[PDB]
């Protein structure tokens, strides 16, 4: 199904791809949230962290 | 956390246990034996450095 | 298109968002994650971090 902008209540996908040769974001059903940067304006609470810098 | 470069903290680092290059220090002086108005050092001093 | 309750199997979306001005979660086509709170229970292998606290 090839729609334009839609609009929606509830969603229930459990994969959702940006579209692309390496998505820009993606989420899979394994709980993968991949993306480029993430801007979070209050906390991230999360069990282990990986960072560079 | 594990950072593999740099980490830069603009404010105040709370921090219970430091593993890093900083210097630990401990200090006595040995026991004292005295008679009438006089003493002297006489006594034994442990110190024991643990491997964590 | 408006629809309301939707269930599917695949998504290739390059514009999400929460619907709204100050939308409360968006994910845009360059890959940029915007929300409010991040709960993760495993581990974000970030390049580089920026918090407060």
């Amino acid at each position: 199904i090839f729609m334009n902008d839609v609009f929606l209540k509830r969603l229930t996908a459990p994969t959702i791809t940006s579209g692309g040769n390496p998505p820009a974001f993606s989420l899979t059903p394994d709980g993968k949230l991949t993306a480029k940067n993430a801007d979070i304006s209050g906390s991230v609470n999360a069990n282990s962290g990986t960072l560079s810098n | 956390v594990t950072i593999a470069e740099n980490c830069t903290i603009n404010g105040t680092l709370r921090a219970e246990k430091i593993v890093g290059d900083i210097v630990k220090a401990a200090s006595a002086a040995f026991p004292r034996q005295r008679e009438s108005s006089v003493d002297w050092p006489s006594g034994t001093r442990t110190v024991t450095v643990t491997d964590d």
